[PDB]
This record gives structure tokens, C-alpha cells and sequence, in this order.
């Protein structure tokens, strides 16, 4: 994020960070329940990442943090990779999340409420805060 | 659901 | 290297669809939803990443770091994956899993 | 993930800056220099890489990944840092240290 | 790099990873001389970060590669962080780098050599494979 | 410099 700022620890316990088999971060995404995680399909997502709850610094010697292995990828079929609509992929862990104070799920929509335009809504994650 | 045991702050 | 090592957040607006084809036009689809244009901007490492709105004191996942400026310009909007779009098929996943 | 532990490389065709500014217009400026559209594009993590060209039989920097394509589109040409244009920069500072 | 394809372990010899403290790879570089290194000005380096050359495979637990410091980052003062304009950052190393047959350098252009469009080249890295 | 004591495949 450009311009954004330091959240809370724990502030955001649906956050969670996804990192490949070198152990490097490559997308965010958010729990949503105890045994599964909402994220992008154009993140490519295979059984082989891991899913990272509760953590802050992606620096620390040692923090805890939750590594959770993935079972099954449910990219939506309706993925369009040329296009990038319907960006969607559900992730079913092998092992559930331990939630705590730190780490939670975020509420879902249905397919019928409005968000209208002008809403002030926040965004989270460990991107880049420069290009 | 959505309701952070540590409340999020200015955002 | 611009990589924070702890978690960032920001504030942004929603945009109408009509708003955001001013500037990316055909490219915005149904499924989409877009943010910003305000002064911040979600950039590389945010994808996937939510985009939340607080309703009846609850935070809801309305959008999914999708797509942005080359640049993660902070006067473009951020393009995002529309959750209630989406959210039938999420809903039936679950149901069967 | 979409990221490769193993180098990859890419064959591409320079462009001229007029046809760049078919796709990017006002973007683009004399310090740049455009390349591919062939069907590859540069994507998140080659940022600050070479784009080298073979001039007497020996390889040289013609220029730096800089940006292009949001998705990353192989029909899209990336942008990079002219090198021609910031070799003169590059002299003086090795000449001084 | 996006249908791209993988290069031959070595044959791009000036060819840099740059890596952050937290050991990750955000940007790729190329070696000018034994004791510089070139790249891009929006990458954001800082004598924090490391050079890491020599380096074929990321998800080696041990390959032949050279972890190099950096003494000082030069910047372009004409760099524009709103146009992207006058992308380029030199770094000076530490320890300067040991030339082999997998590390070696790059040649650089003049002022006025031209590259006419058309011209057939290459471009290297580390880069996502699909968006 | 320039000429890669590995030459380049393609």
C-alpha cells in the first residue's frame, strides 16, 4: 500500500499472508472461517504455499504465527486470466486456525446488499508502500 | 464475524 | 527495498463503475469494484488482500486486491474482485465442502 | 504461486517511441524506451533488470525493467529505462568514485 | 517474465538478485564491474540490502553465489516518482564481486549508439510467469 | 565484457 500506515497488531485477524515453498510472501488473503481462506485466483495458489495467520512483521526472528498447510484449491471456473474477472479462490486448510484475539474471520456479503460509491472502506496487506 | 478483539484504529 | 516488514492499512473511497471506466473503461467488468484514486494505493504484495467495509458494526469483505496502475499511481483507482458477485458461488463451495 | 525459483529469459523486439505511444501515450518519455508486444511481457520481480542487446558480438545494457502492463498483458509493451539517455550520468559517477 | 522460458544456468553473468534483509528477492540488477552494480531507481535500495550474484535457482539451500553488500547507493537526482522518468540507480559495493564463469559483466552503450526499433533482445529475472 | 563464458541458449 502507497501512502497508507502501520496497523495495529492484530487489528486486522482475518489477514492473512500467503508465502510459497522458499518461504516468501507473494499475496495476502483473509479467513473467512476456521478451514478456509478467500484470495485472488490471479495469485496462482497451489497445495505446495502455506497460509500465514496472526502475524505482524515479516521480519521477526520468531513471532506467533500460525502456519497452516493447504488441502484443496477451489479456483472459480468462471476465472477469466486474460481479463482477471471473477478473481476469485477459495483455499480448504488441512488444519484448521486456532482463533484467538489475533486471529479471526471476516464477515461475507450476500449477492444483494449495496456498497455505494463514496463508502470510506479500508484496504490491508505487506505490499510494496513505493512503487 | 468482523469484529476484531483488537479494534482497528483510522482505519 | 520498499517492502514494509510490518502490516500496512488504508483508507479509501468506493467508485462507481461509471467513475472508474474514465479511467480504465472496457477493462472494468460486472465482477469488479473499484477503490482509491484518493491519495493511496494498493501495489505489489497487496493482491489477494481484503478490501472491507463496516455494516451493522461488522467488516465485510467487499473486495479482493485485484488490479492497478503500472505505477500504483495514488491518483487511479484500484481495481478489485466484487465480493456480492461472487459470493453465491463462495457460498456453495462451502455448502458442499 | 506464479513465481519461478529458476532465471528466465525472454526474446522481444525493441519498439519505436511513436508505436510505444500507440499503447501509453503521454507516458512515455525520452528517458524510456519500449520493448516486446511479441507475446512476453516483464511481470512483478524483474523490476531493475536488464534488457541486453548484442552489438559486436558482445552483449550490452540498452535497458532497465522499469514498468508496463497492470496484468502483465504479452500484447502490451513493457517500459525501460533508456540507458542511452543515463549512460553519461553513469560515466561521471564511476569516473568520481 | 511471462512465457518466457528458463535461461542455461551462468549465461547471464551479470545478471543480479536483490535481495532485502528479510532474505527476500524484490528486484533483479546487473554488474557494470567487480565493484557496481545497476538498476532501477523505483526499486528503493538502501545499503540494507544485499546483491546477491552468481544465482540460478531461489530455492537453492545452497548453490555457488556471492551475497555481496552494498557501501553506497547512488541515485538518479532527475528520478521522478510520479512519471517513473530517469529509472536508474547504481550501487557500489562493499566487496567487490569475484568474476567467474557465472559472474561477469555487462557491457554499457554511448550517449549515441542507436538501437533502432525492431531490433531483436532479451530481458531476464526472477519475475512472475503469469500475472 | 559482454561475452558470458556460459554462452546464452536460444
Amino acid at each position: 500500500i502507497v501512502n497508507g500506515e502501520e496497523a495495529v497488531p492484530g487489528s486486522w485477524p482475518w489477514q492473512v499472508s500467503l508465502q510459497d515453498k522458499t518461504g516468501f510472501h507473494f499475496c495476502g488473503g483473509s479467513l473467512i472461517n476456521e478451514n478456509w481462506v478467500v484470495t485472488a485466483a490471479h495469485c496462482g495458489v497451489t497445495t505446495s504455499d502455506v497460509v500465514v495467520a496472526g502475524e505482524f512483521d515479516q521480519g521477526s526472528s520468531s513471532e506467533k504465527i500460525q502456519k497452516l498447510k493447504i488441502a484443496k484449491v477451489f479456483k472459480n471456473s468462471k476465472y477469466n486470466s486474460l481479463t482477471i474477472n471473477n478473481d476469485i479462490t477459495l483455499l480448504k486448510l488441512s488444519t484448521a486456525a486456532s482463533f484467538s484475539q489475533t486471529v479471526s474471520a471476516v464477515c461475507l456479503p450476500s449477492a444483494s446488499d449495496d456498497f455505494a460509491a463514496g463508502t470510506t472502506c479500508v484496504t490491508t496487506g505487506w505490499g510494496l508502500t513505493r512503487y | 464475524c468482523g469484529v476484531p478483539a483488537i479494534q482497528p484504529v483510522l482505519s | 527495498a520498499n517492502t514494509p516488514d510490518r502490516l500496512q492499512q488504508a483508507s479509501l473511497p468506493l467508485l462507481s463503475n461509471t467513475n472508474c471506466k474514465k479511467y480504465w473503461g472496457t477493462k472494468i467488468k460486472d465482477a469488479m469494484i473499484c477503490a482509491g484514486a484518493s491519495g493511496v494505493s494498493s501495489c505489489m504484495g497487496d493482491s489477494g488482500g481484503p478490501l472491507v467495509c463496516k455494516k451493522n458494526g461488522a467488516w465485510t469483505l467487499v473486495g479482493i486486491v485485484s488490479w492497478g496502475s503500472s505505477t500504483c499511481s495514488t491518483s487511479t483507482p484500484g481495481v478489485y474482485a466484487r465480493v456480492t458477485a461472487l459470493v453465491n458461488w463462495v457460498q456453495q463451495t462451502l455448502a458442499a465442502n
